[PDB]
């Protein structure tokens, strides 16, 4: 199973990125897919998850409403569409599959992430 | 009867749909059932489009297919417990096992705490170890009890709180209960919880 | 239009009981009455059915045949009759109106439904008998949580407070399960300043009135 | 009270029609005085209509202008059809009677089992 990450780069505050993680080697339609950020030296945080379709999506604190996940189950990749972009936003960003269906966050395989700089 | 979704949360006031497969049975018309924790469970909706007399607007029927559903169009605050369906048979009815809607709210991950037993307790021949998930959303979580370093399965229980009316977060009780005797045999009592909201798994321990 | 139930008390396993549904209002003998059961913690359960005579009576698999239902239209009554109860049976019978004739009519395109509910009575089925909770600390090793353990009581309820009621705020009392031994056991907990460990005592007050039981415990960092 | 089968009820949208149809069940001589009653899921059995011996179609306050019921002499069956339906009228349609079965024996009662009628989309 591979996960990679792409879409991130130099945005200006108040700007608009969409990330992408494209899974291989996995069907992502039946797991949650969550999105993780990792500012240097800091823990590595929690952003967002899509669930299966229906199931929902959930979000951190500091990134509600501006951030949206969701899913493109056919091609087995899953989106976060970053507006509003903050400079406390910069971090590498990861992709990761909830390897149980249930939803506990048995994160198993990650992406090797994409960096995010929001900075003028 | 299988209600297909289970855990449906939902914010105030939006609209959501609730579908209960028919289980091919004689397939005659669902009746969805409200109820309320601990309550009389109401009725909302016989012959799978009509409303109950005096029962508001918001709701609605559908006989998609061979799929029945239900759809609030808007959630008051009110709205929030247990959903029934209800088919008939050729003589026996039976209801569907039943969906929960529940309030959206932006995961929050549990702390966590571990009790050893009391020496009370131990002095009369058993021993609880307590392990306590505080504040946490969504309900899911898993607790797996080590002694020195070795899982433990068949004797814990658990017990999870109903939704806090305040915060929306549940917490989770698990209690670890050994013999004294085997009690001390073990030096390391450890809990491992994991959670959609944490990133990797949190350990409380203590050594006997 | 007040459905009333009655009759729930103590059994032990294998025994018998009664169960009387007392009506009022609608003339009797136009609506059936049915028997939803609800196990404690899932979804409710169809038990039983009894039209205005006796000559419509279906069962459900569950009781197919433990079970004995009966009607008195002198008194609008419903009886219910268990026999062999068995260990799981303890549950929370309801009563439900619903048209007589339910069967002849159910099709693709109808569903009566169950208008009137009534409140609920609570057999239960145990071996156990009453006996009041041993209290445990559970004691704190910027928050700090602590607690009591409240454990091997029969039946529910109990109920815990802390400081005599003066603390309220971050409270948890779990719901009560069932151990292996047919007993209860459940924690209380509250979060509380780590820094007010040393300074504030903290007891909890656990009354289990079934059993007289009162204990206030302190719990000592 | 059986020996009597009402027929016809089925699913109908808004402001269609229908013509349900109380019978007897074999070679009955004559039907004195009919009735047509609803029992909708959360009250009490209303009473629609009334023919008598003769013919009187005696209606309730509410359907007046929707409502004809109606006798066959020939084959001893009720009728009534109703006429751009509401959703207010869902309801199983009970039949009542007063069957005589001979020339000379006394009436007696009869009651029906009804049928269901459901309105909507």
């Amino acid at each position: 199973v591979q996960l990679q990450e792409s879409g991130g780069g130099l945005v200006q505050p108040g700007g608009s990125l969409r990330l992408s993680c494209a899974a291989s080697g996995r069907t992502i339609s039946r797991y949650a897919m969550s999105w993780f950020r990792q500012a240097p030296g800091k823990e590595r945080e929690f952003v967002a998850v899509a669930r299966r379709s229906g199931d929902g999506a959930f979000y951190a604190d500091s990134v509600q409403g501006r951030f949206t996940v969701s899913r493109d189950d056919a091609k087995n990749t899953v989106y976060l569409q970053m507006n509003s972009l903050k400079p406390e936003d910069t971090a590498v960003y990861y992709c990761a599959i909830d390897s149980d269906t249930f939803y506990s966050g048995s994160y198993d395989y990650w992406g090797q992430g994409t960096q995010v700089t929001v900075s003028s | 009867m299988t209600q297909s979704p289970s855990s449906l949360s939902a914010s105030v006031g939006d609209r959501v749909t609730i579908t209960c497969r028919a289980s091919q049975s004689v397939s005659s018309a669902v009746a969805w059932y409200q109820q309320k924790p601990g309550k009389a469970p109401k009725l909302l909706i016989y012959s799978a489009s009509s409303l109950y007399s005096g029962v508001p607007s918001r709701f609605s029927g559908s006989r998609s297919g061979t799929d029945f559903t239900l759809t609030i169009s808007s959630l008051q605050p009110e709205d929030f417990a247990t959903y029934y369906c209800q088919q008939s048979s050729s003589s026996l009815i039976t209801f569907g096992q039943g969906t929960k809607v529940e309030i959206k709210r932006t995961v929050a991950a549990p702390s966590v705490f571990i009790f050893p037993p009391s020496d009370s307790q131990l002095k009369s021949g058993t021993a609880s170890v307590v392990c306590l998930l505080n504040n946490f959303y969504p309900r899911e979580a898993k607790v797996q009890w080590k002694v020195d370093n070795a899982l433990q399965s068949g004797n814990s229980q658990e017990s999870v709180t109903e939704q806090d009316s305040k915060d929306s977060t549940y917490s989770l009780s698990s209690t670890l209960t050994l013999s004294k005797a085997d009690y001390e045999k073990h030096k390391v009592y450890a809990c491992e919880v994991t959670h959609q909201g944490l990133s990797s798994p949190v350990t409380k321990s203590f050594n006997r | 239009v007040q459905l009333v139930e009655s009759g729930g008390g103590l059994v032990q396993p294998g025994g018998s009981l009664r169960l009387s549904c007392a009506a009022s209002g609608f003339n009797f003998s136009y609506y059936s009455i049915h028997w939803v059961r609800q196990a404690p913690g899932k979804g409710l359960e169809w038990v039983a059915y009894i039209s205005s005579s006796s000559s419509y009576t279906s069962y459900a698999d569950s009781v197919k045949g433990r079970f004995t239902i009966s009607a008195d239209t002198s008194k609008n009554t419903a009886y219910l009759q268990m026999n062999s109860l068995r260990a799981e049976d303890t549950a929370v019978y309801y009563c439900a109106r619903g048209y007589q004739y339910w069967q002849y009519h159910a099709s693709w395109y109808w569903n009566g439904g169950l208008d009137y509910w009534g409140q609920g009575t609570l057999v239960t089925v145990s071996s156990a008998s009453t006996k009041g909770p041993s209290v445990f600390p559970l004691a704190p090793s910027g928050t700090a949580a602590l607690g009591c353990l409240v454990k091997d009581y029969f039946p529910e309820p109990v109920t815990v407070s802390w400081n005599s009621g003066a603390l309220t705020s971050g409270v948890h009392t779990f719901p009560a399960v069932l151990q292996s031994s047919g007993l209860y056991s459940l924690s209380s907990v509250v979060t509380v300043p780590s820094s007010s460990l040393g300074t504030q005592t903290y007891i909890c007050n656990v009354n289990h009135k079934p059993s007289n039981t009162k204990v206030d415990k302190k719990v000592e960092p | 009270q059986r020996q009597l089968v009402e027929s016809g009820g089925g699913l109908v949208q808004p402001g269609g029609s229908l013509r349900l149809s109380c019978a007897a069940s074999r070679s009955i001589f004559s039907i004195d005085t009919a009735g047509w009653f609803r029992q909708a899921p959360g009250k009490e059995r209303e009473g629609v209509a009334t023919i008598t011996r003769d013919g009187n179609a005696n209606y309730a306050d509410s359907v007046k202008g929707r409502f004809t019921i109606s006798r066959d002499r020939a084959r001893n069956t009720v009728y009534l059809q109703m006429n751009s339906l509401e959703p207010e009228d869902t309801a199983v349609y009970y039949c009542n009677a007063a069957i005589r079965t001979t020339v000379r024996t006394s009436a007696q009662e009869y009651w029906g089992k009804g049928t269901p009628v459901t309105v909507s989309s």
